């Protein structure tokens, strides 16, 4: 059966070639960082992706920061039931969740909070971290500075809330604007700090749709995530 | 339109399904057992297979 | 009109339920209580195929029971020669979010699709020797969840937009469209005659569809939650289903009602796959608790367990010959038990 | 009863390090990872040392009188010395790896792979084996034979200990201390950041890093320090003729360290602990 | 088949009180977290309140806090929402929704498209 041995040798050669190619592919695949961009349509995520770039069911954007490769996936042209395809994103490095702060009157802020809680408590997404972009700050500042829209109407607890002592307001903001901003941030943090597992954390940020630092922020946040996981393995944290 | 059209289509399809005939459960169970017993000797998993022919050894 | 139509539909559903109950003369367990139990069967892993960088989402056995195909989220579709474990092909995918795969009965084409809303047909036997994208089907509006070959020129696809389709590969246009579901369609299963099929779509209902007539025939509503996996019985007169409620069920096409249910108190994890054996006596079900169970299809007693994996089990499959059963899992390995 | 105690101490090492190594192997096969490889290497280098001890035990268990006793002892000693540097140089590779994995986390994924780990381990073994038999060459580090027994100093001059301590241990101790004390400062900022957010969360509606950096430093420190310090004292002031018995009964600490390496680096990780339990369950 | 039926509703003058009931059949009632949602004319679905399996954890929306109350009776598989001190903005259709899978605390049950596990609803209008 010399033909059997000949075909076996050919098969072994094919296996070796495929193994070499897969080793190269693993090398490339281990050094690329995957991020999932999520957020309501009315939010400014569209402008965010447009700034970062400067019928398909998913959109990909690739960028480089300090010779590091980030691939950002944006989910479009899909229906509004997320309980099945979201599970496909249980390996990404971070979920960039963009929420429009100046959204409270439907009541969009509560819907965003419910979505954040659902993502946070999911079974397959308990090891993923969230980078939270409180977009559209200028609109919120204008609305609260002089207007008839009371956050207390939709969030009664706001009437009994005072700014945290360790607050770093931007120079030039009226105290009410800072109070509203930090109320919203703390509202989002209440969900994040409740779990207590310590496997994943949240990284809040105050951002505008035109901020040019956003890219950098993501970069920095990513580093922290990695570091922390390593510091958890070696019993340092 | 869509709200009432969906209900109309559902009613029509339900009527169509109701037009079908049915069989007793006992006959279906008997047929299933007959098929299960007739081919019981051709399942390598159900009954052990000697290593002479088992390719995965 | 809406109230009247709803009341009429409720009355018709009550009539359907009464008609079904009329035929429930006896239970399958009572009739099958006399047959001899299978006992205990301990399958062992005869192989272990490595090479995937990330977890594994699908696999389909070959028609000859010697080659198999697997898909992963590292953008890789790999064809294994099971007997020796040597790789034959490693196709790279354009989109890394691949959720299903299939292997044509003629062994000349391979299909794959996912979140990109497209189904790609790859040629494995080009004269040049390289695998090339034979066709792309891009008429859906939701993620592709399952697809199967009818022959070398017809493919049935299931998507998450609540409608299945039958495509002519040559022309690239939907020959037929099947509608009637409410939620996302997940699973799919061609009949042995290639004349009918079934589908469970995340609303606790499995519908039976006629391929040539292009319309639904019957609906089964026994489950409580989403349906993830569905399989046809070897004979062609029944099918088994599994859902997130951690219970499997066996429906009969002719009696038009559920026959038996397999479940246990200590199992609270959803089923990801289901498949019968060649004789139809055993029922293998893969779970999220890292091990797959083997049930007696007539006695409904847990007969065996396979516990070689360390993560979620996503795909399972018995061969055409009944020689072995393959399983893939989120740990990036493929095991072949026998 | 020095022979019995030495035998026991050499058997413990072999058993524990072999079991660790087997578990590590299994884990490497199941789950892939470069970080594991260096651990396995350690669990290997920490068992040969025990074997080496066993080889020397038979000499002390009876009369060692012989003509080639010096040709023999030169090889025994050199084996033991070479084997110790294989367990001291392995620890300085886990620290470097796990420090580069935290200081620069974006480059550590684009650089480290299996080939780098293999090359580093080959170089480590070569250098470890080149340091022990070296005294068998150059004669500055040798001593003229007097008796037919075996002792580190009986064959090797104390100048060899002096050079080892001044080019060996201490340079590898300073680096260890710096690495561990910088990772601590890196891990304090993260602790502060994560602790300043739970307070805000609660309002709306620490010692771990210090008890873990001290064990890893104290264990390294109290392994060979006493021996090298004693040797340096002897070299500086030869009048302290009483140092040989001490050096005969002080070296154990060094070899004693091999009973903590497989319990600080391999039994503190969750994967290896769970693996060992799982294997034990099958053993029962 | 999962069946959910809402009862109680109609017309109420401002400042009154009302009680909505939801009856469930076709599934093990005690294993599923449940909630009440609502839809006002010209507006999409909104989340009103939710309750867990055993009732230990309860949540309400901000605009409702201190007014409504949600309870569940697992002995007879029923859900109750007691509302008081109504206002004109509460005029809407109320739906009784269930989380998709059991033994979990994640939920995706507000989707505008046809959600397969919610009842037909009950109409409540508050006006002079
Ligand atoms: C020389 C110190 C130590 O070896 C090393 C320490 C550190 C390093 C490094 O830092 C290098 C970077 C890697 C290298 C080698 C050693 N001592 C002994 C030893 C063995 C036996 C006796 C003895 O006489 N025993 C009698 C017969 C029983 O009563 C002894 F005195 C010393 N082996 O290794």
């Amino acid at each position: 059966t010399e033909d059997q041995r000949n075909e076996e040798k050919a098969q072994r050669e094919a296996n070796k070639k495929i193994e070499k190619q897969l080793q190269k592919d693993k090398q490339v695949y281990r050094a690329t960082h995957r991020l999932l961009l999520l957020g309501a349509g009315e939010s400014g995520k569209n402008t965010i992706v447009k700034q970062m770039r400067i019928t398909s069911g998913i959109f990909e954007t690739k960028f480089q920061v300090d010779k590091v490769n980030f691939h950002m996936f944006d989910v479009g042209a899909q229906r509004d039931e997320r309980r099945k395809w979201i599970q496909c994103f249980n390996d990404v490095t971070a979920i960039i969740f963009v929420v429009a702060s100046s959204s409270y009157n439907t009541n969009r802020l509560q819907a965003a909070l419910k979505l954040f809680d659902s993502i946070w408590n999911n079974k397959w997404l308990r090891d993923t971290s969230v980078i939270l972009f409180l977009n559209k700050q200028d609109l919120l500042a204008e609305k609260v500075l002089a207007g008839k829209s009371k956050i207390e109407d939709y969030f009664p607890e706001f009437a009994r809330y005072t700014t945290p002592e360790d607050a770093t307001p931007e120079p030039g903001e009226d105290p009410r604007v800072t109070r509203a901003k930090y109320f919203i941030r703390d509202e989002f943090l209440r969900i994040s700090t409740a779990s207590g597992d310590g496997r994943h954390y949240c990284y809040p940020h105050f951002t505008c749709a035109v901020d040019t630092e956003n890219i950098r922020r993501v970069f920095n946040d990513c580093r922290d995530i990695i570091q922390r996981m390593h510091l958890r393995q070696y019993e340092l944290l | 339109t869509a709200s009432i059209a969906q209900a109309r289509k559902l009613v029509e399809q339900l009527k169509m399904e109701a037009n079908i005939d049915r069989i007793k459960v006992s006959k279906a169970a008997a047929d299933l057992m007959a098929y299960c017993e007739a081919h019981a000797k051709e399942d390598p998993l159900l009954t052990p297979v000697p290593a002479s022919e088992n390719p995965f050894r | 009109e809406l109230d009247q139509l709803r009341q009429e539909a409720e009355q018709l559903k009550n009539q359907i339920r009464d008609a079904r109950k009329a035929c429930a003369d006896a239970t399958l367990s009572q009739i099958t209580n006399n047959i001899d139990p299978v006992g205990r069967i301990q399958m062992r892993t005869r192989r272990t195929l490595r090479g995937h960088l990330a977890k594994i989402y699908a696999m389909h056995w070959g028609t000859d029971s010697r080659l198999l195909v697997s898909a992963s989220q590292d953008g890789k579709l790999i064809i294994w020669d099971s007997y020796t474990t040597n790789k034959v092909h490693a196709i790279p995918l354009r989109s890394s979010w691949v959720m299903t795969c299939a292997y044509a009965p003629s062994g000349n084409y391979v299909a794959c699709g996912g979140l990109d809303n497209i189904c790609s047909i790859y040629n494995l036997k080009t004269r040049e020797g390289n695998v090339r994208v034979s066709r792309e089907l891009a008429g859906h509006t939701g993620y592709l969840s399952c697809c199967r070959f009818l022959d070398d020129n017809q493919i049935v696809t299931s998507s998450g937009d609540t409608t299945c389709a039958l495509w002519d590969i040559e022309t690239g246009q939907q020959t037929t469209t099947f509608t009637g579901h409410t939620g996302d369609v997940m699973s799919l299963s061609l009949a042995p005659d290639t004349r009918l099929f079934v589908s469970g779509a995340c609303d606790a209902s499995a519908k039976l569809w006629d391929v040539r007539e292009g319309m639904c025939r019957q609906t089964f509503t026994g489950h409580e939650s989403d349906i993830n996996a569905i399989c046809f019985f070897p004979n062609g007169n029944a099918f088994a289903t599994g859902s997130d409620d951690a219970t499997c069920r066996l429906f009969d096409l002719r009696a038009d009602q559920e026959l038996m249910t397999y479940s246990h108190d200590n199992i609270i994890c959803g089923i990801t796959s289901v498949s019968f054996s060649k004789s139809g006596r055993l029922l293998l079900a893969g779970y999220d608790d890292f091990n797959c169970n083997v049930w007696d299809a007539l006695k409904a007693d847990r007969a065996g367990v396979l516990a070689g994996h360390d993560n979620r089990v996503s795909c399972l499959g018995v061969t055409d010959d009944g020689m072995a059963v393959a399983t893939g899992s989120w740990d990036s390995f493929l095991k072949i038990w026998n | 009863s020095f022979g019995v105690i030495l035998a026991v101490l050499a058997s413990l090492i072999i058993a524990t390090n072999t079991l660790v190594a087997v578990a590590v192997l299994l884990l490497i096969h199941k789950n892939d990872g470069v970080s594991l490889c260096f651990t396995l290497n350690l669990a290997v280098a920490d068992t040969l040392i025990g074997v080496a001890i066993s080889g020397l035990l038979t000499d002390q268990l009876s009369s060692p009188s012989r003509p080639t006793q010096k040709t023999l002892c030169s090889l025994r000693m050199a084996f033991v010395t070479s084997s110790a540097a294989a367990s001291v140089l392995t620890v300085m590779l886990i620290t470097f790896d796990r420090y580069l994995a935290i200081k620069q986390p974006f480059r550590y994924l684009k650089i480290m792979s299996g080939f780098v780990a293999g090359a580093c381990i080959a170089g480590l073994w070569l250098v470890s084996y080149l340091i022990g038999f070296l005294p068998l060459g150059i004669p500055m580090f040798q001593q003229t034979a007097y008796k037919g027994q075996c002792s580190f100093f009986a064959v090797f001059h104390p100048h060899f200990v002096l050079t080892l301590s001044c080019v060996g241990f201490f340079p590898a101790m300073l680096l260890f201390v710096f690495f561990y004390c910088d990772m601590l400062k890196i891990a304090s900022m993260h602790s502060q950041q994560i602790r300043k957010m739970e307070h805000a969360g609660a309002m709306a509606g620490d010692f771990k890093a210090l008890r873990t950096v001290s064990v890893l430093i104290g264990s390294f420190a109290l392994s060979w320090t006493p021996f090298l310090i004693t040797g340096i004292v002897q070299v500086a002031c030869q009048e302290c003729h009483l140092y040989l018995v001490l050096e005969r009964y002080l070296w154990l600490l060094g070899v004693g360290n091999s009973l903590l390496n497989p319990l600080i680096y391999a039994y503190w990780q969750k994967e290896v602990r769970l693996q060992l339990y799982h294997m034990a369950l099958g053993v029962k | 088949q999962v069946q959910l039926q809402e009862s109680g509703g109609g017309l109420v003058q401002p400042g009154g009180s009302l009680r909505l009931s939801c009856a469930a059949s076709g599934f093990t009632f005690s294993n599923y977290k449940m909630n009440w949602v609502r839809q006002a004319p010209g507006k999409g679905l909104e989340w009103v309140s939710d309750i867990s399996q055993s009732g230990a954890s309860i949540s309400y929306t901000g605009s409702v806090k201190g007014r409504f109350t949600i309870s569940r009776d697992n002995a007879k598989n029923t859900l109750y929402l007691q509302m008081n001190s109504l206002k004109p903005e509460d005029t809407a259709v109320y739906y009784c929704a269930r989380c998709p899978a059991p033994f979990t605390r994640d939920c995706f049950d507000v989707t505008s498209t046809t959600y397969a596990y919610r009842g037909q609803g009950t109409q409540v209008t508050v006006s002079s």
